[PDB]
């Protein structure tokens, strides 16, 4: 599912700017 | 173009004439760092403090003058303080003091206790469609007075959407915003949240605002960015592709105004049309918004944080702490002088 590979990514936790 | 449209003309024709007044004449050096105790880093800095004199709270963000510098920040920085300086919408976090010392930069603002959004957001999953639509009202209200006082937001994401005790938003972090009447070109944002034209370096203007509404509406509602991988090179390339798939649960409507606001060609993308913020007010998935009764807080919220008293901070993170230093002498005065 979508949701299960966003949830094993590196970038689910704070995002910083560029 | 009738009576509701023109009463929203009027009432900003009165909010322009009063931000020019303070963004012409910015208020400078309102309090000093010895009329605060610290209490806590609420996110990574910025730090939960106490004011001796009031017994308020508040968010106090600090800047190392000479980390601004080597990050190329200058101008951004000034940007940010004399914008907040000067708004004044109920959907944006409210600068209470501001100031600097021989090393640092200070601004202070009110305390949002309920948490960032994100943290809400990651624990619960996703927001239903009417969850979502409550928030993402709030911030097309808040776009909408920005951009009549020429101003482009530049980092909206839900790290930057705080909630209040009564359940409503608060947009803090102008460290991008910018005002600026024609196009500009700062290669500025999160990754996820960029629109083409900036990743692709064009000139720019406030519609990648209304962009960066569609990649929060649709994270909110899927619990996913509609454009994600584990390097922003990889995340850039899925965003100028052209293309977008949505989750099954997402409703026609919702699909409907997602696809034209993740609209990579400019001269079809809402917010950018002749019909300016409106054809967003108006599309069908807002059919049951009454944008008067959001402005005015009147609408029932989809949950209240929890709230254990003055000065809790159970709904952020913990940050390690790190000591504030003040060096003995002046750094980048000349740099940071209208601050
Ligand atoms: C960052 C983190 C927490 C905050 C809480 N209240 C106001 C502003 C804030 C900024």
């Amino acid at each position: 599912t979508t949701y299960a590979d966003f949830i094993a990514s590196g970038r689910t936790g704070r995002r910083n700017a560029i | 173009k009738g009576s509701e449209q023109e009463s929203v003309k009027e009432f900003l024709a009165k909010a322009k004439e009063e931000f020019l007044k303070k963004w012409e004449s910015p208020s400078q050096n309102t309090a000093q760092l010895d009329h605060f105790d610290r209490i806590k880093t609420l996110g990574t800095r910025v730090m939960l403090v106490k004011h001796k004199e009031t017994g308020n709270h508040y968010a106090m963000k600090i800047l190392d003058k000479q980390k601004v510098v080597k990050l190329k920040q200058i101008e951004h920085t000034l940007n940010e303080k004399r914008i907040l300086q000067a708004v004044n919408f109920p959907f944006l976090v409210k600068l209470e003091f501001s100031f600097k010392d021989n090393s640092n930069l200070y601004m202070v603002m009110e305390y949002v206790p309920g948490g960032e959004m994100f943290s809400h957001l990651r624990r619960i999953g996703r927001f239903s469609e009417p969850h979502a639509r409550f928030y993402a009202a709030q911030i097309v209200l808040t776009f909408e007075y920005l951009h009549s006082l020429d101003l482009i937001y530049r980092d909206l994401k839900p790290e930057n959407l705080l909630i209040d005790q009564q359940g409503y938003i608060q947009v803090t972090d102008f460290g991008f915003a910018k005002r600026v009447k024609g196009r500009t070109w700062t290669l500025c944002g999160t990754p996820e949240y960029l629109a083409p034209e900036i990743i692709l370096s064009k000139g720019y203007n406030k519609a990648v605002d209304w962009w960066a509404l569609g990649v929060l509406i649709y994270e909110m509602a899927a619990g996913y960015p509609p454009f994600f991988a584990d390097q922003p090179i990889q995340i850039y390339e899925k965003i100028v592709s052209g293309k977008v798939r949505f989750p099954s649960h997402f409703s026609s409507d919702l699909k409907d105004l997602l696809r034209n606001l993740l609209q990579v060609d400019l001269t079809k993308r809402f917010g950018n049309l002749k019909n300016g913020v409106n054809d967003i007010k108006n599309h069908k998935w807002f059919a049951t918004t009454d944008w008067i009764a959001i402005y005015q807080r009147k609408v029932e919220a989809p949950f209240i944080p929890k709230f254990k008293g003055p000065g809790d901070t159970s709904n952020f993170d913990d940050y390690e702490e790190e000591e504030i230093r003040v060096s003995i002498n002046e750094k980048c005065g000349k740099e940071f002088t209208e601050f």
